[PDB]
């Protein structure tokens, strides 16, 4: 995988290629690593398919108990959910999860949680074997407070390099949007994004 | 240090015309040592066969188990457990020890008696099961024993040709097999009369 | 009456029966008496025999270096208390190396004994316990009840005629507050004051029990000739 | 006579701690009220605030079950409370371990399952409520489901509890038996809580204020309630008629 | 085995070939690979023989119940979650590939299970040891808004693909077709192209060709 | 708590008795009758079914008569729903011994088990006995026919002839009356079925109303054969003594 | 009858007799109070001075739960203790998996649901307090008070003990003359001249006062115990209005 | 906390009688009337649909349910009690034979098995007798036709036919009178109306009336087809205008 | 341990067992008796791992004493048999099992006829005319394939135990330190003290 989240003016783009593998076989092609736990927090999902599958629905199950108890759970505590449930069982996970939200209060915010289960917020967040590829791009290209349009430029061009390099990564480049305005999803196809 | 491959045996069953065979070895041993040439390997629970290769002991245990689970069965259902069920019994049974196995390759012979059809069936160590119109087999003989029933075999054979196509069907393959043969043993089972026949065969 | 028969039963009146008779135990034993100043804590026990054959059952238990404990009620209660006291003091100690505050040493035992008076099959403590200690803060008296209720004083007494002893203290409390570097003295104030809860008998040598702890003293106590020089 | 004190059996073969449960149902004094549009499910209930020092907004016998299905109870709170978190987490667990949302027939047979091992159970005390249980069904459509002390249950075309249930019940059917329907034809949810509050006025015969009320309404997708406000716009709809 | 899924317009069909082998053995010519979980349910299953049959006998008895209980018709999507979780439990273990497709009120589904509980959504899915023979034909001849008649063509081309090109798959070809608002259509045995010809010889041997020792009657009455 | 509720199920009275396996014997007394009769060629099982209805189904039902294993049956006295929780469990008991020795099991040795679990329910646990009397019919090669007797108690005796149920003290007497020692099977039969139409509270014997079962060895050679005789068996068997 | 002797049995009326004894325990015991104000609350409560020898300022009341939560209870004390010590075990697990600081209303259910709890079974007996509580958490201030029976709701002021009824007068008078609100500050004072109007019930022993606050803007949201000179005008103000 | 009522709440009282499973059967007396009667080729069952409330929609709650494919059970007495029965009746159905024999349970040994756990709620502590008494109906290979009667007490009893709850007595002296052992299902049905109906006093239709029948395998009720050896369930209820249409020729 | 013998004739069943107990380098004792009674007329030899052999056997032993006191009444070869077999057969699954193999001589009173058992530590039971444990067996197994006759006396089984225990001493690679050798009829067990 190569997968991203970006904070932006507005609030958060998430975004993901769509490749999973048994070694060099490309088990699926199409796949979706964008996932709800709540309305408006999402997260990118890495490493064992079969984990972070778990792990987020575990976690979506724990933030559906929360909100029927004390309403909407800020993007902190859902990132606290998932960091317990990956820190717990370091021994038995192979989980690189990027998670992101929008508050009203808070607007766009970014966690990532490495193999370890650490917690850490940052502005972006990169992730996934092809993330390596990038970290010099999306350094070099990255500002604070983009807009809507530019955010989605960056992360189209960065999966895009992410994707060139990375033989794990591929396909298509989905991304999903979070702000006041709701939440929409992005698709961008091969022939857009390669010759970018 | 092969569960499988320590005693030795074979077992294999066929159909015919309104009629089952069940046919085993008699070998029991340890690796290159014969030790016993009286171990049979089939056993039944009223009209019901069932045959074991494989792990010894464990032949023993699963016959006794059996046993235990057809009689508490007659006695609650009051009737005999028909072959279509007790397959199903004895799938459910070795999967019940699903990572933990009985070392064994048992195989269902008998003709179920409210239908008269001829039913067999077959079983690998963890439960699944291998339902045939022809023939089934099992043990250290297996490769030798499908090579013989897949030439000999034909459908609708009489229990007197049959006796003789699944004999030279053992008898064969038990002959190119180091831990199989001592003697062998053939049920001929008809809806209401079964002969069980000691075969002549080479003690080497 | 009809709400008298375990723990986990409220009267109509709102009372806990079992409780109050477990305070019953306490004041049929012997008297004893808790004083303290800014320097010293001091325990002062009456011990009681059996006949004149027999030893005296002794009143006065240490927990620590730095605390400890007299009993009034139930013997067996006051070893299961004061056993539960020496762990948590010294659990402080092991793990984070430090001396446990004579505060939570009442807290601790105030959630021990309430435990007891909530749950069917239990009983309540039947003993009454006087802390003295020496900790960070100072010197400090507490006084237990197996009710669950743990109480800081400058002074007081418990048992049977306890209330001569702490009508004493409450007269002699700006007296006795002051002996400050001097132990003898608050000592001598003890013991005057429990003799106000004597009758028939006095205070002899295998009769009288001490115990002090303060700035420059552990936790010891005296028997035997070691009080002959109080009486 | 210990056979009233646990859940065994009478000579009559009755239990009384059953029955005495029921009793405390009406504790609170508060009736209830819940009907069927087209689109949605309206459930009302009277809101009294007697103490001043109360804050009136956290009094509340209405729960938000899940996204979907809504609950509002008749009697003591403590025992509203303790049903409420209890379906919550089945609710969630159900939406966990089987991939979809609880429906809310479903739910209300699995809390009549819990509330009938307390009434066979003896060291388990049955709770003193009647739960009515509010949805759309993806399924079933606008649904009505009740559960009681006994662990009975049943869905309902419209339904109503508490002390002057009866009153309401009869009015409810008298308007059932002249519209020949099964629900209120009406296209808003709006004009069917209007509905619901009219007829609770004509058969307990009291005018309410916005802050003697209180609104649950189910839609597809979503169950809430309504404001202080939100029920004053609809008070001032109905007297405007 | 080679096991395949293909959605069409009103539905969804799944397909498989019969070979089960045991090394380089051919045990079982013409075996089920595709299990009923309730009637409108089905999976089919590569891997393990007993784990694909006893996982999906004891979600479909789990279903059962559940269906009985809600007084609704199962989901596929609860199958899926009970499926994928049974299986993330026993970390792999239970090696069990499933294909799981089937109707019900939400509509038409098809989704794939992995060993270790990993799930896929598609149009066209395809596993075992024939995926990739399979796959590729999938790949090269399906389109959005297939027919029936369409889809079981696709499906069962690329379990020939299996078939032929696979060592790990032979025999003939299953299909079962899940279309909504009609009963569930179970075609065991669709194609047979593997029909042994026959043989040169008939090896009946004359009666008292074996050699015997003893006879005896065999009581099994009571 | 909940002591307030709790009715001492395992506890003496001051007399030195059980006051529940009292009060189950007490119980069982007004169960129908069952008669076991050894002979010294087989066993006959007799039983009386409690005032039947015309339209229970005779032929498919089964209330006191139950088979243990091929050797060894039992008659029923009391409730049958605590009866079928002991017989499940002599069941699975007898199979275990065959399971572990490859022999059938010797009676005593089931007898002795079931009446074990019994003793258990009257000294530990606080449940209620099981409210039930077994006669057991049974063979093995050790002791050849027996019969014996348990109750609630947990007590267990053997019996050339013994009665449970209702009017033991009446179907006793006439057993120890008529009984010898050279008693072949067909006359025990004659006998249990002359004793339960004397001592019936009912006004006369009929097939409708009997279960009935033999052990005898009259198979083919050296081996036991159990006969749980069918309603038709029943009214022939009646007429051949001439009670009907 | 015989109804009143077990927890959980119900009366004929629908009654749990055993709460409504506990209830009576609550009433026994001295005056606590809680008030809500513009951006926090205040609590306060009587502490009967039984004897000259009992050392002032050091037999502490009033606990907090967390860091922003503040407890008072009046009746059984150990009752009291034992249901903070859950309150902080359940404000503890709150934080180690969600992070945030546990909301008072989700506090207030913890406590509500564990006391309700004992009213479940015959094997324990109900809790003898009444309990008030609250604290600033992200949607602002939160006064509750919790009964044996697991009752529980918000309140603008709340007051149990023995002179309850004293005490719910003056809070009512709060209320109808500050309908814009009350400051943190002005509050603390009002605890006090309420806390010694409600002694009037209780004035055999006289008392020692305990006064603790939360507020957003004067203790940045945490609980914080009014000590010092902030007491002692608190004491001032009270005194002068009794006379 | 915790269970502490470990001990028996039913006991023999000195008379011999056991005093919860009496009331329990005085609790079966006061319930609905069902009943059920066996055919040659079929099995009807049969209750009244007492509703609570001219509000509550009748059809939601359902008296007669489905255990296997084969297997249907009815009752008199107490609700919750007979439907956490069926639950548990449904499980035991797959846990302790289905999941071993690859087939459903015959009707003897599921109703032994729902028996069983009648008995365990008359000795366990802690827990009185269940208030229901059942009428099982069913069919398997082996047995053909059968109809249970379970108690209180974990008895049952295989009947040719008969009748539970409120007005029983009269109802079984009227099937003793029209019972023969030549009866077709369609026979059988006619009767239990007519048995019904002298039981019943309201209204008398297709809506206060449940019904279900045990008979020919239903192939459309499947829901699906391919498998020769599986030909549909036996168990069918028979809809609200079926028995309508039954009531005219009545 | 090491060698355990055993041979059924007309009307009895003869034991031989070595009699060595080496541990390393060094023979710690030449006198070792290998056998338990079972019962008057069952007797039970064994080999294997050190410790486990004794425990298994003196359980055993313990087992069919406290069944013949219940029931006053002795179990047969054949049911002893059964019971040791399962016994094997259930440690073999458990997390140390017994590494012991056994023979069990005895002679059936009912049917008036001598019964040998091989068990080994799997639980796998076969009834023999002669048995061995070890590499024993591929001496004597051929050995009395060729001597040994169904209806040989007690005195003539003997004699061709004398021959197995010849051979072993011929081609053994180990001192065992000759056999102590017992037989079980109808009189009971005894043993033969001049071998
Ligand atoms: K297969
Ligand atoms: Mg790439
Ligand atoms: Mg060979
Ligand atoms: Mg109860
Ligand atoms: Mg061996």
């Amino acid at each position: 995988t190569s997968i991203m989240a970006v904070t932006f003016k507005d609030g958060v783009i998430l975004g993901a290629d769509s490749r999973t593998t048994t070694g060099a076989y490309i088990a699926n092609r199409v796949t979706d690593k964008l996932t709800r736990v709540h309305d408006k927090i999402w997260c990118c999902r890495s490493g064992s398919a079969a984990d972070t599958q778990a792990i987020a629905d575990i976690v979506q199950y724990h933030l559906e108990l929360y909100t029927s108890q004390y309403g909407t759970p800020s993007t902190e505590t859902a990132a606290s959910v998932f960091k317990e449930l990956c820190y717990e069982n370091k021994d038995n996970l192979t989980a690189g999860i990027i998670v992101a939200g929008y508050d009203d209060k808070n607007k766009g915010e970014v966690y990532t949680i490495p193999l370890g289960g650490s917690v850490h917020k940052l502005p972006y967040a990169i992730a996934g074997s092809g993330s390596t590829f990038i970290y010099g791009y999306c350094d070099k290209n990255f500002r604070e407070n983009m807009s809507k349009e530019e955010t989605v430029d960056f992360i189209k061009h960065s999966l895009s390099q992410a994707i060139k390099w990375d033989g794990s990564s591929g396909g298509v480049i989905r991304m999903v949007v979070l702000t006041a305005a709701g939440v929409e999803r992005l698709i961008f196809y091969p022939d857009e994004y390669e010759q970018l | 240090s092969d569960p499988s491959s320590i005693n030795g045996g074979i077992v294999v069953a066929m159909t015919g015309k309104d009629c089952v065979a069940i046919a085993c070895d008699l070998r029991l041993g340890s690796q290159s040592l014969g030790v016993s040439n009286k171990f049979e390997k089939i056993f039944h629970y009223g009209h019901v066969f069932l045959g074991i290769t494989g792990l010894a002991t464990d032949v023993t245990t699963l016959n006794e188990m059996f046993r235990y689970k057809t009689n508490l069965y007659k006695l609650k259902e009051e009737r005999a457990i028909e072959p279509e069920t007790f397959t199903q019994l004895v799938s459910s049974s070795l999967y019940e020890r699903r990572f933990g196995p009985y070392f064994v390759g048992p195989v269902v012979a008998g003709i179920n008696s409210k239908s008269g059809k001829p039913f067999i069936a077959g079983f690998d160590l963890i439960g699944c099961i291998d339902e045939a119109k022809d023939f089934i087999v099992s043990g250290t003989a297996s490769d030798q024993l499908f090579g013989m029933c897949e030439s000999l075999y034909e459908p609708n054979l009489e229990p007197e040709d049959l006796f003789e196509t699944i004999s030279q069907a053992l008898l064969n393959a038990a002959d190119r097999d180091a831990l199989s043969g001592w003697g062998a043993v053939v049920y001929i089972i008809k809806k209401d009369e079964v002969v069980k026949r000691y075969l002549k065969m080479r003690q080497d | 009456n009809n709400y008298d028969g375990d723990t986990v039963t409220f009267s109509p009146t709102g009372r806990l029966f079992q409780v109050e008779y477990a305070l019953e135990a306490i004041k049929q034993g012997s008297v004893t008496v808790g004083l303290r100043s800014n320097t010293h804590a001091v325990l002062v026990a009456l011990k009681r025999n059996a006949d004149e054959l027999s030893s005296y059952q002794k009143k006065i238990i240490k927990c620590d270096e730095h605390m400890g404990l007299s009993l009034a009620g139930l013997a067996p209660d006051a070893r299961v208390l004061s056993n539960y006291l020496r762990q948590q003091c010294n659990y402080s100690s092991l793990v984070f190396n430090r001396k446990l505050a004579v505060e939570r040493a009442g807290h601790l035992l105030c959630d021990k004994a309430q435990k007891n008076t909530q749950s069917y099959g239990g009983r309540p403590y039947g003993v009454g316990l006087l802390i003295i200690g020496y900790d960070k803060s100072g010197a400090h008296l507490l006084e237990f009840q197996p009710s669950g209720n743990v109480t800081e004083l400058y002074g007081t007494a418990i048992g049977a005629r306890s209330q001569g002893a702490k009508t004493y203290l409450e007269r002699t409390l700006d007296t006795f507050i002051k002996i400050d570097g001097n132990p003898d003295e608050l000592i001598k104030a003890g013991v005057e004051a429990i003799s106000q809860s004597l009758r028939d008998e006095s205070l002899t040598v295998d009769n009288l029990s001490i115990a002090i702890v303060g700035k420059d003293t552990p936790f010891t106590i005296y028997d035997g000739e070691a009080v002959a020089k109080y009486i | 006579g210990y056979d009233r004190h646990i859940t065994i059996f009478s000579p009559e073969g009755r239990l009384y701690q059953v029955e005495y449960a029921f009793k405390a149902t009406n504790q609170t004094n508060i009736n209830s009220l819940a009907v069927r549009g087209k689109d949605c499910t309206v459930v009302i209930s009277q809101k009294k605030v007697p103490d001043k020092l109360l804050d009136p907004t956290t009094v509340s016998y209405i729960f938000c079950i899940s996204r979907t299905i809504g609950m509002v109870v008749n009697g003591p709170i403590p025992d509203a409370r303790n049903a409420a978190l209890r379906a919550k987490a089945e609710a969630a667990e159900f939406r966990y371990k089987y991939g979809y949302d609880m429906p809310c027939d479903v739910l209300a047979k699995r809390m009549a399952n819990l509330s009938q091992i307390y009434t066979q159970r003896a060291y388990m005390r049955p709770l003193g409520v009647i739960l009515t249980f509010v949805s759309v069904d993806e399924e079933l459509g606008p649904s009505i489901y009740k559960t009681d002390p006994a662990g009975y249950y049943v869905g309902y075309k419209a339904t109503a509890t508490g002390p002057k249930q009866q009153e309401i019940t009869t009015n409810l059917e008298n308007h059932f038996k002249k519209s020949k329907i099964d629900h209120i034809n009406e296209e808003s949810w709006e004009k069917v809580v209007e509905f619901a509050i009219t007829h609770m006025i004509d058969a307990l015969g009291t005018e309410f204020s916005k802050n003697d009320l209180e609104v649950g309404v189910a839609t597809k997708d979503k169950f809430f309630t309504l404001s202080a406000e939100n029920i004053e716009e609809r008070l001032v709809a109905i007297a405007e008629q | 085995t080679t096991i395949v899924g293909v959605k069409f317009n009103n539905g969804v069909v799944i397909a498989a070939d019969t070979r089960s082998t045991q090394g380089p053995i051919v045990a079982d010519k013409n075996c089920a690979k595709l299990h009923r979980i309730s009637p409108k349910i089905w999976c089919a299953g590569a891997g393990t023989a007993a784990d694909t049959e006893a996982v999906t006998q004891l979600i479909g008895s789990n279903i059962e119940l559940h269906s009985l209980y809600t007084s609704r018709e199962p989901r596929v999507v609860s199958a899926l979650q009970m499926l994928k979780q049974h299986l993330f439990k026993y970390q792999g273990h239970i090696g069990a590939y499933l294909i799981v497709a089937g109707v019900d009120p939400t509509g038409s589904h098809l989704f794939s299970i992995d060993a270790h509980g990993s799930t896929d959504v598609g149009y066209y899915l395809s596993l075992g040891s024939g995926s990739l023979a399979a796959m590729a034909v999938l790949e090269s001849h399906w389109k959005q808004d297939l027919t029936k008649e369409e889809a079981i063509k696709l499906a069962s081309d690329a379990i020939q693909a299996g078939i032929w090109n696979d060592l790990g798959s032979g025999s003939n070809v299953d299909v079962c077709v899940m279309e909504i608002g009609k009963d569930a259509e179970y075609l065991r045995n669709y194609l047979t192209p593997n029909v042994r010809e026959e043989k040169q010889k008939s090896y009946k041997f004359p009666r008292g060709t074996t050699a015997v020792l003893k006879e005896s009657i065999v009581n099994i009455c009571d | 708590g909940s002591r307030r509720y709790d009715s001492r199920t395992t506890i003496f009275s001051p007399e030195g008795r059980l006051y529940q396996v009292e009060y189950a014997l007490e119980s069982i007394s007004h169960a129908g009758t069952a008669i076991g009769i050894m002979a010294s060629d087989g066993i006959v099982l007799a039983a009386e079914r409690k005032v039947t209805s015309t339209l229970l189904e005779q032929d498919t039902s089964t209330e006191k008569l139950y088979k243990l294993n091929d050797k060894i049956a039992v008659a029923v006295a009391g409730l049958t729903a605590d009866a079928e929780i002991l017989i499940n469990t002599a069941r699975i008991h007898a199979q275990n011994y065959l399971k572990t020795y490859n022999e059938d099991i010797p009676v005593e040795i089931l007898v002795r088990r079931l009446s074990d679990i019994k003793q258990g329910y009257t000294q530990h646990g606080g449940l209620r006995p099981f409210g039930v009397s077994f006669i057991y019919a049974g063979y093995d090669d050790r002791y050849g026919y027996q019969l014996y007797t348990s109750n609630p108690s947990g007590n267990y005796t053997g019996w050339k002839a013994i009665s449970v149920g209702a009017n033991t003290s009446a179907a006793q007497t006439l057993l120890q009356m008529d009984y010898k020692d050279d008693m072949k099977v067909d006359d025990a039969i004659e006998l249990a079925l002359k004793t339960l139409s004397k001592t019936t509270d009912s006004s006369a014997l009929t097939y409708d109303r009997l279960e009935f079962a033999t052990i005898r060895k009259g198979a083919n050679d050296g081996e036991v054969y159990q006969k749980i005789f069918k309603p038709q068996e029943i009214k022939d068997i009646l007429v051949k003594t001439g009670i009907t | 009858t015989g109804y009143d002797l077990s927890n959980s049995v119900f009366s004929p009326d629908g009654r749990n007799f055993q709460v409504e004894y506990a209830v009576k325990a609550v009433e026994n015991g001295t005056t606590s109070i809680g008030i809500k104000c513009n951006d926090g609350v205040v609590f306060a409560v009587e502490k009967l001075i039984t004897s000259k020898l009992l050392v002032p300022q050091k037999n502490v009341k009033i606990q907090v739960v967390d860091r922003h939560i503040g407890c008072v209870y009046s009746g059984l004390i150990p009752d009291g203790r034992h249901l903070v010590n859950r309150g902080r075990e359940e404000a503890a697990s709150f934080k180690k998996l969600y992070k945030t600081p546990i909301p008072i209303p989700a506090f207030a259910d913890r406590l509500g649901q564990y006391v309700q709890a004992h009213t479940l079974y015959n094997s324990v007996r109900p809790f003898g307090v009444s309990t008030i509580f609250g604290g600033v958490d992200k949607n602002g201030a939160h006064l509750y008070m919790l009964e044996p029976s697991g009752s529980y709701w918000g309140y603008k002021g709340a007051a149990t003990g023995k002179g309850r009824q004293s005490a719910k007068a003056e809070l009512e008078k709060l209320v109808d003359h500050h309908p814009e609100g009350l400051s943190a500050r002005e509050a603390v004072k009002q605890a006090a001249k309420i806390i010694y109007l409600a002694h009037e019930d209780n004035k055999e022993k006289d008392f020692e006062l305990e006064i603790s606050w939360c507020s957003l803007s004067e203790t940045n949201g945490l609980h914080k115990f009014v000590k010092g000179d902030l007491l002692q005008e608190a004491i001032d103000f009270a005194q002068k209005e009794i006379n | 906390m915790t269970d502490r009522y470990s001990f028996s709440l039913t006991t023999f009282s000195p008379s011999g009688k056991l005093g919860q499973i009496d009331y329990a059967l005085t609790a079966v007396k006061q319930g609905v009337t069902s009943l059920g009667i066996k055919a040659t080729n079929g099995v009807v069952i049969a209750t009244e649909k007492k509703s609570s409330s001219p509000l509550a929609m009748s059809e939601t709650l359902s008296k007669v349910s489905l255990l296997t494919p084969d297997i249907g059970a009815v009752y008199s007495g107490m609700g919750p009690d007979y439907r956490v029965l069926v639950d548990k009746s449904r499980k035991v159905a797959h846990t302790s034979y289905k999941r071993i024999y690859g087939e459903y349970p015959p009707t003897k040994l599921l109703v032994s098995e729902v028996a069983k756990i009648m008995q365990e709620a008359t000795q366990s502590g802690g827990v009185r007798p269940f208030g229901v008494s059942l009428l099982i109906a069913g069919h398997d290979e082996f047995n053909g036709f059968s109809l249970y009667q379970v108690d209180p007490s974990g008895s049952y009893f295989p009947w040719k036919a008969t009748a539970i709850g409120k007005g029983s007595v009269a109802a079984k002296t009227f099937l003793e009178k029209r019972w023969n052992d030549e009866l077709e299902l369609e026979d059988a049905i006619h009767i239990a109306l007519l048995t019904l109906k002298e039981s019943v006093e309201g209204e008398f239709n297709g809506d206060t009336i449940e019904l279900a029948i045990i008979g020919d395998e239903n192939p459309d009720l499947l829901g699906y087809t391919g498998i020769p050896t599986d030909k549909g369930p036996r168990f069918r209820k028979l809809t609200s205008q079926e028995i309508n249409d039954r009531l005219e020729a009545l | 341990m090491d060698i355990i013998l055993g041979i059924r004739v007309q009307d009895s069943v003869i034991l031989a067992s070595s009699k060595a107990v080496t541990r390393g380098i060094s023979v710690l004792k030449d006198s070792d008796d290998k056998t338990r009674q079972l019962s008057p007329h069952t007797l039970m030899s064994f080999a294997g791992e050190a410790g486990d052999t004794v425990q298994f056997a003196e359980y055993i032993q313990a087992n069919i004493q406290l069944y013949s006191i219940r029931e006053d009444y002795e179990l047969s070869p054949q049911a002893v048999s059964s019971f040791v077999r399962q016994e094997l057969a259930k440690s073999i699954r458990s997390r140390r099992p017994y590494q012991v193999n056994v023979l069990i001589g005895g002679y059936d009173k009912k049917k008036n006829k001598p019964e040998l058992y091989q068990i080994d530590y799997l639980g796998t039971k076969v009834e023999l005319p002669y048995g061995a444990h070890g590499y024993s067996g591929f001496y004597t197994f051929s050995l009395l394939d060729h001597h040994y006759r169904p209806d040989m006396t007690t005195e003539e089984g003997l004699d061709l135990l004398k021959l197995c225990v010849q051979e072993l001493e011929k081609r053994m690679p180990m001192d065992f330190k000759g056999v102590i050798v017992k037989i079980v009829d109808k009189d009971g067990i005894r043993q033969v003290d001049d071998f």
